[PDB]
RNA sequence: CAGGUGGUCAGGUAGAGCAUACCAAGGCGUACGAGAUAACUAUGGUUAAGGAACUCGGCAAAAUGCCCCCGUAACUUCGGG
RNA sequence: AAAUUCCUUGUCGGGUAAGUUCCGACCUGCACGAAUGGCGUAACGACUUCUCAACUGUCUCAACCAUAGACUCGGCGAAA
RNA sequence: CUCGAUGUCGGCUCGUCGCAUCCUGGGGCUGGAGCAGGUCCCAAGGGUUGGGCUGUUCGCCCAUUAAAGCGGCACGCGAGCUGGGUUUAGAACGUCGUGAGACAGUUCGGUCUCUAUCCGCCGCGCGCGUCAGAAACUUGAGGAAACCUGUCCCUAGUACGAGAGGACCGGGACGGACGAACCUCUGGUGCACCAGUUGUCCCGCCAGGGGCACCGCUGGAUAGCCACGUUCGGUCAGGAUAACCGCUGAAAGCAUCUAAGCGGGAAACCUUCUCCAAGAUCAGGUUUCUCACCCACUUGGUGGGAUAAGGCCCCCCGCAGAACACGGGUUCAAUAGGUCAGACCUGGAAGCUCAGUAAUGGGUGUAGGGAACUGGUGCUAACCGGCCGAAAACUU
């Protein structure tokens, strides 16, 4: 990919955490709902991270009221200033797309 | 999400239930995002209050379960379809609802249900 | 003039723009790599210049070819197309043995692109014409994905020209206009593209300037 | 205009001209303006 | 569908004609023996040995 | 191995996995072994692999050989003997040659060798 | 010759079964082959969102599927259902 | 208004968003009617007709995959 | 005409043409205030949706819509499909006939055959031609494709109007449907990927695997292909015009758009654009390259042979492909393969160790496995090759 590597080497993101499927985190987006600014603290779980880099997503999954959300924002996207992560944990699969419970029981990913 | 699919209504006004009659906005136009005008009959509301069953209203989509793209680069897909009844007036039909709602509608502007909203985005 | 230059596709990618928006863009090396030879409307009517690019060795090209780079002045290219250029000659605009980069687009000046396609195939009449071809189901007997009729009984005995039917597509020359060049790198050659450039990636493809602005 | 393959004057100011193939009326006052076929 | 009528001898025999053989051969080889005409496809079983005749 | 496309050897691609397996336990066995050319292309990245982990030579290159190569004794010449013979080589260990068409069916044949 | 042809014996493991899946004794690889990502056809697979809108008609597929345990309407010829 | 009605999509209600089909009632029954059975009739039905939920590539709108063909090569080699 | 067979309706698929235009374009009149509306003229380039009832065209209706044309082509289209309807044989009703049977009366059930020879059309090649032989770029005669449209905001609440209402013309935004291209993103798939996993068998046994059960099944899934995805297109602009409008202006001391003249004038015509294209036999052009080259005749021409430049055939390939073609490569090589380091996919190897009654869980350890994507690296295969290829008869 070299110099395509090049064209999306000076379009990176830097620092943000590491954090694969499992992780609870809290995107902190901008959103410029109605003033000339505005913060949205996306919180959820990571469900989903399809990489490749700059074309690196994830999909934080929140659940609103009783109905939840599937947000996929890009990594390195500049609507995104910060990618706290509250909680880390080591889980088995890396897609995670059978978080369809909602009963809340097992929407829980065990600590770690 | 086109004619002939079922998608909860989430409003106070009853109706759990509409088939999308048709896709309100141009000619032979098929899918409706969210945040554009379906018509839509009523499948299955509560007996006595505000709506009947097989009214043929108009409504607003506020969920849809495939993803919709923002220009930014990011998606919205939520967990169930929904559509807020509304009038022709940039109002709701109903006075609340339930769950949030996909900005997508700060364009289209009934800019009172992204007012009503629980958590618009 | 209308300012154009070769170059190859390396693939897409996205870059964030000004706004915080997308650009789901495709980058072509356009590099710096694009030398002339002109075509004069008067010995052969046309007005145009003739762009090489390329990077090949001596002996990988026939000896016709290595003398026209020779009698121009240039190290051979293992490309060699041609840009019309106008009503005019100018004179003053080219130069044989000229040296061109991906700079002139300016950074929002519209190119439109043009390349040869991938090949897709010997492709039926779905693939190729978009043919709601008939049922999968109810009684359809053996006719799903196959075209259905070429027209009437006695009076077109006949199968009209240009009917659409199965063949071969892909590979035309086609052309996708009013691509808005998001960056240019003329620090490492490459030009960006916002759009969807046809072709392979890693093959020919003209960038040139637009003509609807 | 009004268009009839039968042309006659309407009032007495139509003046039954004819002007390149179209043999058309005028009355100067639009309200036929008529022309044939 | 069947053929409408025969076919003028003409056509029959042209289109007979185009029902050709291909060819290839990479003439003096030398081999254990007297130099055989081996064809150019397989003519490094022909030197290291892996071909009958 | 990247995949082949078109039509895999042998009949589906469960016979073309035990078509390649067995070619490559008689490739072990006796180095030079004939097919017919489609085989052994199929099969010249596939030994090679093989091979590679001969020349790796620890219980995991040894238990992710056997989960191709049923044969407990083939794997042991595999890594006892090929597997050392190719201290040197980096990549390269097979070489096919040009046999002359199999009558009956014209089935273009080649001789797939270990390089020695 | 992909059909039909009476009766006999019929193991293991899982399973209710002589079904089914894998295997023993025993058989067989049964008779044109090598390839090859064309369309298209057949046989199967899966599919986002929606869910009969397809259609003559839910044709076809899909789903339901089993063991146990509760529960089980109208109507009934009092067995049922 | 029926396996029975021509006019005919008779009329009115239920169902539908919209119901020439269906259901109930009406009743000028062209042309019902009592063992050529009359009206019913629980269970039954690969019967016909309709509605409803599960569900699904049926469909909106198609896409991709594997084999049997097709296609290429060698062999034999038809037919209408 | 066809009876030694011209397969009948409706639907589907695919069209295609006409104008008698539903919309979009330009207009005239209007009993046209504005919105509009109604009628006539020109205009075929695009476009002209989805459903409910019907075998139904016919319709009626629901929701739209810019509008939801009317026709032709064997009431287009069954060697392209469906078979619901018609008019086979079974069966029942009502009615007719003593009766067998009957009913453009009804109601259930009721086999849709063919490997494409010639034309046609869609793609692809081979041979020659193109007055030496090539090669690269191309000119562009002639073609084809393509041509849709709505809302909103200012203008301006302006004009027009008692007022509800309410502009034209112009500038900008947001779309619908259609098409093309691409695979970055979303999403689909994935029979040589990863892991989990149920039955059974095997690898001597355990561990670890593997064979088969739709790929066993289930969670993922890069490449590729693709749409549900992204991006782009429709145009602006010129010429001649139709209807219509107009100037100058007679005959026919006037009046006239017409006779001479000139001007306006539209989505329709040629242009503009995108694509093919010199087999355009009228077979083009600019440029570059090779040019004694030996035998025999009837000196010569004429055959042969040899090659030049060039190309092919072989071979390694391809995100190029049915074959062929096309493109890349051939040792001065990164063309395929392997090998190494990556991007990604999976998801936490095996062994050893420690906890645990054990199921199983922690450590070594982003492990380990791995396919396409990237870049290295001369180890394997591109192999000390075969072929086919010029020399012009000459004139003002
Ligand atoms: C094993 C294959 C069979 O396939 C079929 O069943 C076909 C579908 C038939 O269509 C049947 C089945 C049918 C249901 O579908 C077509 C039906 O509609 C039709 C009446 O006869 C035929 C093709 C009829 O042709 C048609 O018959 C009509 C009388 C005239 C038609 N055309 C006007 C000249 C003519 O094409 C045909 C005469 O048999 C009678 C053919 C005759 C040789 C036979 O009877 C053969 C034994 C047939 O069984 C067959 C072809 O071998």
């Amino acid at each position: 990919m070299n110099r395509l590597d090049f064209v999306d080497k000076p379009s990176l993101r830097d620092d943000i955490p590491a954090f694969n499927p499992g992780d609870t985190i809290n995107v902190h987006v901008k959103v410029i709902e109605g003033a000339k600014e505005r913060l949205q603290v996306f919180k959820g779980v990571v469900i989903r991270r399809q990489g490749g880099g700059i074309r690196e997503t994830f999909t934080v999954r929140k659940e609103s009221y009783g109905v939840g959300v599937e947000r996929t924002f890009p990594v390195h996207s500049p609507n995104i200033d910060h990618i706290e992560v509250v909680t880390r944990g080591d889980v088995r699969r890396a897609k995670l797309y059978y978080l369809r419970e909602l009963r809340g029981k097992k929407a829980k990913i065990k600590e770690k | 999400i086109q004619q002939e699919s079922r998608l909860k209504v989430a409003d106070n006004t009853g109706a759990k239930e509409i088939l999308c009659i048709r896709v309100l906005g141009g000619s032979s136009r098929r899918y409706a995002g969210i945040g554009d005008v379906i018509v839509a009959t009523v499948k299955d509301a509560i007996p006595g209050g505000n709506v009947k069953r097989g009214d043929v209203v108009k409504a607003v989509v506020v969920r849809t379960v495939k993803e919709r793209r923002r220009p930014d680069g990011s998606y919205i897909k939520f967990d169930e379809n929904a559509a807020v009844i509304i009038k022709p007036d940039n109002d709701p039909r109903g006075t609340r609802i339930f769950g949030p709602v996909g900005r997508e509608l700060r364009e289209k502007r009934f800019m009172k249900i992204i007012s009503l909203a629980p958590e618009v985005l | 003039a209308r300012k154009g230059i070769l170059g190859t596709k390396l693939g897409m990618t996205q870059v964030f723009d000004e706004s915080n928006r997308v650009v789901p863009v495709t980058v072509v090396k356009a590099g710096p790599n694009v030398v002339t030879r002109i075509r004069t409307p008067e010995r052969d009517g046309y007005s145009a210049v003739q762009l090489a690019y390329g990077e090949i060795s001596p002996r990988k090209v026939n000896k016709p070819l290595t003398g026209q780079y020779t009698a121009a002045g240039v190290n051979p290219r293992r490309y060699l197309a041609e840009l019309r250029l106008d009503d005019s000659d100018a004179a003053t605009e080219y130069q044989v043995g000229q040296e061109l980069t991906a700079e002139i687009f300016a950074d929002g000046s519209y190119v439109d692109v043009t390349g040869t396609s991938k090949g897709k195939g010997f492709a039926g009449t779905m693939k190729r014409h978009g043919f709601r071809g008939q049922g999968a189901s109810h009684g359809a007997q053996a006719v799903h994905r196959r075209p259905g009729s070429i027209g009437g009984c006695a009076t077109p005995a006949r199968v009209f020209k240009g009917t659409r039917m199965a063949g071969r597509m892909g590979n035309d020359r086609v052309t996708v206009l009013n691509l808005l060049v998001h960056k240019v790198d003329a620090e490492n050659g490459v030009l960006l593209i916002k759009g969807a450039v046809p072709g392979r990636t890693g093959g020919l493809v003209m960038v040139r300037s637009a003509i609807k602005r | 205009v009004k268009v009839n393959p039968s042309v006659k004057p309407i009032c007495d100011k139509c003046r039954l001209i004819r002007r390149h193939g179209r043999v058309m009326v005028i009355c100067s006052d639009p309200r036929h303006k008529q022309r044939q076929g | 569908a069947v053929p409408k009528r025969r076919k003028s001898r003409s056509n029959t025999r042209s289109r007979r004609s185009q029902w050709k053989a291909a060819k290839t051969e990479l003439v003096g080889v030398t081999v254990a023996g007297h130099a055989h005409k081996v064809p150019r496809r397989l003519l490094k079983a022909a030197r290291l040995g892996l071909i009958d005749f | 191995p990247k995949p082949t496309k078109g039509p895999r050897l042998g009949g589906s691609s469960s016979h073309q996995k035990a078509i390649l397996a067995n070619l490559a336990t008689s490739l072990f066995e006796h180095g030079r072994i004939t097919t017919t050319e489609p085989k052994a292309r199929a099969l010249r990245p596939y030994a090679e692999k093989l091979i590679t982990h001969a020349k790796k030579g620890a219980l995991h290159n040894r238990r992710e050989v056997l989960k191709k190569l049923r044969d407990k004794d083939v794997v042991h010449t595999l890594f006892a003997e090929i597997g050392p013979f190719f201290a040197d080589r980096d990549g390269g260990y097979t070489r096919i040659i040009k046999i002359e068409a199999r009558k009956g069916d014209n089935a273009p044949m080649a001789v797939i060798e270990l390089v020695r």
